[PDB]
């Protein structure tokens, strides 16, 4: 089961994926709207996987222990440029967790992506499932492979005002190392935008 | 029988908006003619769009002064309809009673001057999220134009209305710091002998301006 | 041989302030902490306070918020503070080396485990299940 | 049935053993069918600004509409007020609740029953919105009168695009114990 | 704070010990120092290392532990040591410095 | 369509009862209809 996705001109490959998980539609559609005149355009160099490390699953990591992220996270390079250059951007994501384990390691992590986290209380992660997610335990697999459009109240979206989508990562069942797990399981994320789309230019500021 | 009805209950009081008509109580007037009167405009939208109006300054006059010394900047204001700079035109005159606009907005800036001075201006839209700019060299950067006046005196840039939401607001006064439809820039970029003589800036309604959802605040 | 020496009257009057000093000198004089004494007569000494080189004292909940003590460098000298004084109080005052410290230690039948990282530290050594105990301190 | 880990829509059916399932009807769920319902909120003394949020979070509606990140409705409030009420369009400054050019119903012995459209200048409404109180723009208006007493919300022609948990009362001694109405 | 005997006496040549009783927080899992304390002038460090005697210190001033109890052994007093006797500790209950009785020593 | 039942063309016009829609250019209910039901194994007797 090997699945060696890709995105612009940075590949990923793994070994172990259970497959890819649309959540909420196949494809994006309808970026050409009318709270645009039209001068939107597509930029396509600013596809590309970032990691961003998240944390360290810990044997001591009880249930419902999650560390959310808030994408779109700061970034640096050809992206993050374009968010610090457009005052209305538009963007579906593409999340991949890759946490690494011994497949000797026990738990059940759920990773998520939630769109417009706010407030979930410590009940509500128990039906936290009903979002585009999937499990990670190292058993079975190691790689999450979430793909989501972009949900929102508007054609585009301001990213300074406004994170549409929440990477969230519960630890479901705590890391057991039995007898030859990782002592301390780290967790990564290559998340990569896709459909980009950007319009309004702001002035210069040098 | 008697056909029952079953009046209910929560309905037929008078709504100052229904579709209701009210009912006749004299009949058979037969009205002068009124057909092919000179001028007619079946909605403002029209007028607005096909009669432009002037735009109030700093200085209370319609046009706008050119620069002499070291400043570029002639004009820099709000988009949003409430803007003292656009206060006195029909179009904002009209957005008074209406709550969200969304089309476009054409400005027809028309130098009049001696046919020496030769200027040359830029406006540039600087949509919200940052400062906007105060230098024609920053704010290139953006959806801007620029025009001679050497023998046509008019230029209409067609401001853009590009936002989040499919129709803005037609009101500026609430809490807010900073505004939330971007500023537009008007700098003069370099001018000639014609130092001291006006430009006629005007406003209008666009190709596809649209207002909805009428109220009627104390004006 | 450090000679050290607290400094100040024999009595204070209550319904006014009192303040110590307290000298150390010698070649040890800066390697262990710089504590305080008093003497209840017939009862329990009250644990006054503390200092040591970078000014880090240890205090009781007891009389802390009543004591504050400072330095002095070219003499070597430490004051004490005894604030809304008590004929009670009167007593010989004195000042100390004291001795304080915390093992992290493991649980009786787990191996230090250095590897594993967070609160589970300890780990079964027949049994070889690792990171399982949340080691006692 | 035993498949893998991922995000599979795989429900076992009773047709895996010996049996028969059939028949499912599910009217009363379609989100149509159950957000058009009357529901109660709490009013201000002379204005309150009509947004589906100020219901309350317990209700069948108020908790089945908070489920759903992002809401189109069109909303029929029912009123109960001693004075002309006014409805200004979202995004209508204040001091346009006192001209009785905007839809002004006048008094009437029942409670007067309006059919607002939805004004609000966004594709959908939402109920959590990540900039505890949503933005202002999220409104269908306001009702100012001399005195509200009872107003209600009814959510005609619901449209919900996002799922979100819900949380029933957590129980003790594993059985929720209620006393069901028995004669 | 410790308990200790508030009262202790003895003669010229014998061998005095002072007393201190304690508990499994500061004792029986800490460290117990011991000192000589005359008024006006601060004590010198006598005994550390549970057993040990610091350079400068007379040997006649000894130490011991056992369980919850600490005892000062000073043998052939003299009329110098006719001063005030302390005891130190480290508790981890109250996460902090506690302390004994004091006995002040009467040479007869 | 939903909880409205009087079989009568509605009085007042679509424009003035509802808020009209406007096309441009139902998810989750194909995500439950293509499920995997059945087995994933060998079954026998």
């Amino acid at each position: 089961r090997i699945l060696t996705t890709r995105n612009g001109h940075t590949t990923s490959t793994t070994q172990s994926s259970v497959g890819v998980t649309y959540g909420y539609a196949t494809a994006e559609d309808f970026v050409s709207g009318p709270n645009t005149s039209g001068l939107e355009t597509r930029v396509v160099q600013a596809e590309r996987f970032f990691k961003t490390h998240l944390f360290d699953w810990v044997t001591s990591d009880p249930f419902g222990r999650c560390y959310q992220l808030e994408l779109p996270t700061d970034h640096k390079g050809v992206y993050g440029s374009l968010t610090d250059s457009y005052a209305y951007m538009r963007n579906g994501w593409d999340v991949e967790v890759t946490a690494v384990g011994n497949q000797f390691n026990g738990g059940c992590l759920l990773v998520a992506m939630v769109p417009e986290l706010c407030s979930i209380d410590k009940r509500g992660l128990y039906q936290l499932t009903l979002f585009p997610h999937q499990f990670i335990n190292p058993r079975t697999n190691m790689t999450a492979h979430i793909t989501v459009p972009f949900v929102g109240v508007n054609r585009y979206d301001q990213y300074k005002v406004h994170k549409p989508w929440t990477l969230v990562v519960m630890v479901v069942a705590p890391l057991t190392v039995n007898t030859e797990g990782a002592p301390q399981i780290k967790v990564y994320a290559n998340i990569a935008p896709t459909n980009v789309h950007v319009a309004g230019e702001f002035p210069s500021k040098e | 029988g008697i056909f029952p009805v079953a009046c209910s209950d929560g309905y037929g009081g008078l709504v100052t908006t229904d579709p209701k008509t009210a009912d006749p109580a004299y009949g058979k007037v037969f009205n002068p003619p009124r057909n092919m009167l000179p001028g007619r405009f079946t909605n403002f939208l029209d007028v607005a769009e096909a009669c432009p109006t002037f735009l109030h300054f700093e200085g209370d006059v319609p046009y706008v002064t050119t620069k002499t010394d070291s400043d570029r900047v002639l004009a820099q204001f709000d988009l949003s309809l409430a803007a003292k700079h656009m206060s006195n035109t029909f179009l904002a005159g009209l957005a008074q009673y209406y709550t969200q606009y969304s089309g476009t907005i054409n400005l027809h800036f028309m130098f009049t001057g001696p046919t020496d001075a030769k200027a040359r201006y830029m406006i540039a839209y600087a949509p919200p999220g940052m400062e906007p700019p105060k230098t024609p060299e920053a704010a290139a950067h953006c959806i801007h134009a620029e025009w001679d006046t050497g023998l046509n005196s008019k230029f209409t840039f067609s401001i853009p209305y590009l936002s989040a939401a499919d129709y803005a607001y037609t009101a500026s006064d609430a809490a807010e710091t900073t505004n939330v439809q971007g500023w537009v820039c008007l700098f003069q970029i370099t001018h000639g002998k014609a130092d001291g003589d006006a430009l006629v800036v005007l406003a209008s309604a666009g190709k596809d301006f649209e207002l909805r959802l009428p109220v009627d605040a104390r004006t | 041989q450090v000679q050290l020496r607290e400094s100040g009257p024999s009595l204070v009057k209550p319904s006014q302030t009192l303040s110590l000093t307290c000298t150390a000198s010698g070649f040890s004089l800066s390697d262990k902490a710089v504590g305080w004494v008093r003497q209840a007569p017939g009862k329990a000494l009250e644990w006054l306070g503390s200092i040591d080189t970078g000014g880090s004292t240890g205090y009781n909940p007891g009389l802390k918020s009543r004591l504050s003590i400072t330095k002095d460098n070219s003499k070597s000298r430490v004051s004490l503070s005894v604030s809304s004084v008590t004929t009670e109080d009167s007593a010989t005052y004195y000042c100390t080396t004291v001795y304080h410290e915390t093992s992290r230690t493991c649980p009786d039948g787990y191996i230090y485990d250095p590897g594993c990282g967070g609160s589970w530290v300890c780990s079964r050594l027949f049994p070889t299940d690792r990171c399982i105990v949340g080691r006692t301190t | 049935t035993s498949t893998g880990e991922s995000a599979d829509p795989v429900t076992a059916t009773v047709e895996n053993y010996g049996g028969e399932t059939q028949v499912q009807r599910r009217q009363h769920t379609d989100v149509s069918f159950i957000l058009d319902r009357f529901v109660k909120v709490t009013p201000k003394d002379q204005i309150n600004v009509l947004d589906l949020m100020q219901t309350p979070a317990h209700t069948l509606v108020g908790a089945l509409l908070r489920t759903a990140t992002y809401y189109f409705a069109d909303l029929e409030v029912a009123v109960k007020h001693e004075g002309n009420l006014t409805w200004v369009p979202n995004g209508a400054p204040e001091t346009a609740l006192d001209n009785t050019t905007n839809p002004t119903a006048y008094h009437k012995a029942p409670l007067t029953r309006l059919a607002l459209p939805y004004t609000a200048p966004h594709r959908v409404l939402a109920t959590v919105y990540n900039g505890r109180a949503l933005p202002t723009s999220f409104n269908y208006g306001a009702i100012k009168a001399t005195r509200v007493t009872e107003l209600l919300y009814r959510m005609k022609r619901a449209e919900t695009y996002c799922p979100r948990p819900l949380l029933a009362i957590h129980p003790s001694e594993a059985r929720h114990k209620q006393k069901i109405v028995a004669p | 704070v410790l308990t200790q005997p508030s009262s202790v006496s003895g003669s010229l040549g014998q061998r005095v010990s002072i007393t201190c009783s304690g508990s499994s927080s500061n004792v029986g899992n800490g460290y117990v120092s011991w000192y000589q304390l005359i008024p006006g002038s601060a004590p010198r460090t006598l005994i550390y290392g549970d057993t040990s005697r610091a350079s400068g210190v007379p040997d006649r001033i000894s130490g011991s532990r056992s369980g919850n109890t600490a005892t000062l052994t000073i043998s052939s007093v003299q009329a110098e040591d006719e001063a005030d006797y302390f005891c130190a500790s480290a508790e981890d209950s109250s996460s902090n410095a506690v302390f004994g009785s004091g006995t002040t020593l009467t040479v007869l | 369509s939903g909880n409205t039942g009087s079989i009568i063309n509605n009085y007042y016009m679509q424009q003035y009862q509802n808020s009209m829609d406007t096309q441009l250019g139902d998810w989750f209910s194909k995500l439950a209809s293509s499920a995997f039901s059945g087995l994933f194994g060998a079954l026998l007797a």
